[PDB]
């Protein structure tokens, strides 16, 4: 309403902090676990360390956001840009495709368990990893030829489009990020857990009742995280490009949201390892 | 027989066998596999939860055997791929009593597993 600013920038760079600190230093102790004592023989720790090794990377752009916001310019040139750009997108699929195959696994494991004996051995594991490597490495490459900085009095680090011919490529390239990022993977890990419960709750008393209690809390919580953090800033970039507001409020509300998707990285370690039967063990 | 064991027998070195055990009265769950070498003690092979999602391998056969279970028909699985002449030995499979970590109530009659020259014939 006023002159005198709200105190939120300094609220959100603490956040930042928080986020940061608790993602970098808990997936860099799950890989570490991982390397000098489980030494990733199954299937299982595979997911576990490319989950964590993906989630420690994410979390290593994310000062650049803080620095950017507050700044509200990029004057670090285009070879950094392409290189910190390349990272944070690479590395969100790496995240979100191997906490999906995570899911796939789980449910083959209940739903198909003489295709479990074929699909759940170390070889698979590493192979579907390779495949989410290339899959993600085909966004890697866009951000590395794409990536740029544009002069439109405040420096912007973003993927370079050609604006000729009534070109709406960004635009575009947005909805197949949030389709190929958001969309089928929360509807692939919301069917895959569903059909895995409703297995569960068709076998035919209190040992069924303790695990589907335990298993459905576990489930509802994994997916409400990626919801909670994803659905924001999907939804954000999607409506500010199909319109919206470039206000104070906006910019923080949007770097809020930025913060909450680097959230998901963050408790993933927590989420899925610090709460794995076997690794606690 | 409680815990109804199959899929063993004789198998050429570097070749597969799925054992299976079923206990169809439902009286148990097969959750683990146990194995006894000639002369070796008792060796643990692999188990897994009741749901069977949480697969558990020994550091030996966790690169080659798989384990699953078939929660609707209450069955248990082994797959045991590139099979060496280490792997020889009587495999038992360990069921949980429906009403506490990797320990069994009910264990198997055996089904023994050979890794020789011949799997069928010569
Ligand atoms: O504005 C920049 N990047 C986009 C905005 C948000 C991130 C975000 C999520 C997201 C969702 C849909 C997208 O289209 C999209 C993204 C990216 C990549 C992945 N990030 C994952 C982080 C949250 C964990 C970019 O494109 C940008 C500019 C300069 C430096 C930097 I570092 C970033
Ligand atoms: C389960 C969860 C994640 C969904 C609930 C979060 C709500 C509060 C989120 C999800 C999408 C968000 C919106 C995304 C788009 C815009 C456009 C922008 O110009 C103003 C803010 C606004 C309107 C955001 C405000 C908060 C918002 C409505
Ligand atoms: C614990 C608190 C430490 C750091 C958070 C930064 C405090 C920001 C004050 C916000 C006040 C305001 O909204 O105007």
């Amino acid at each position: 309403l006023g002159s005198i600013s709200p105190a939120i920038p300094v609220i959100i760079t603490a956040v930042y902090s928080v986020v940061f600190v608790v993602g970098l230093v808990g997936n860099s102790l799950v890989m570490f676990v991982i390397i000098r004592y489980t030494k990733m023989k199954t299937a299982t720790n595979i997911y576990i360390f490319n989950l964590a090794l993906a989630d420690a990377l994410v979390t290593t752009t994310m000062p650049f956001q803080s620095t950017v916001y507050l700044m509200n310019s990029w004057p670090f040139g285009d070879v950094l840009c392409k290189i910190v750009l390349s990272i944070d997108y690479y590395n969100m699929f790496t995240s979100i495709f191997t906490l999906t195959m995570m899911s796939v696994d789980r449910y083959i494991a209940v739903c198909h368990p003489v295709k479990a004996l074929d699909f759940r051995t170390p070889l698979k594991a590493k192979i579907i990893n390779i495949c989410i490597w290339l899959l993600s490495s085909s966004v890697g490459i866009s951000a590395i030829v794409l990536g740029g900085t544009k002069v439109r009095d405040v420096i912007e680090c973003s993927l370079q489009f050609p604006d000729d011919d009534y070109s709406w490529w960004d635009l575009f390239m947005k909805i197949c990020v949030f389709i190929f990022a958001f969309v089928i993977p929360v509807l692939i890990i919301i069917v895959c857990y569903t059909l895995m419960i409703l297995r569960l709750k068709s076998v035919r008393s209190r040992e069924k009742d303790r695990n589907l209690r335990r298993i459905t809390r576990l489930v509802l919580v994994v997916v409400a995280v990626f919801v909670v953090c994803w659905t924001p800033i999907h939804i954000f970039i999607l409506v500010e490009a199909l319109g919206t507001s470039h206000s104070t409020a906006a910019l923080s509300s949007y770097y809020f949201c930025i913060a909450l998707g680097y959230t998901n990285s963050s408790l993933n370690p927590i989420l899925y390892a610090f709460l794995d039967e076997n690794f606690k063990r | 027989v409680q815990l109804v064991e199959s899929g063993g027998g004789l198998v050429r070195p570097g070749g597969s066998l799925r054992l299976s055990c079923v206990d169809s009265e439902r009286t148990s769950y097969p959750m683990g596999w146990f194995r006894r070498a000639p002369g070796k003690e008792r060796e643990f092979v692999a188990s897994i939860t009741w749901s069977g999602i949480d697969p558990t391998y020994a550091d030996s056969v966790a690169d080659r055997f798989t384990t699953s279970r078939d929660v609707a028909n209450n069955t248990l699985y082994l797959q045991m791929n590139s099979l060496k002449h280490e792997d020889t030995a009587v495999y038992y499979c360990a069921a949980r009593a429906p009403v506490s970590p990797y320990d069994y109530d009910y264990w198997g009659q055996g089904t023994q597993v050979t890794v020789s020259s011949h799997h069928h014939h010569h």
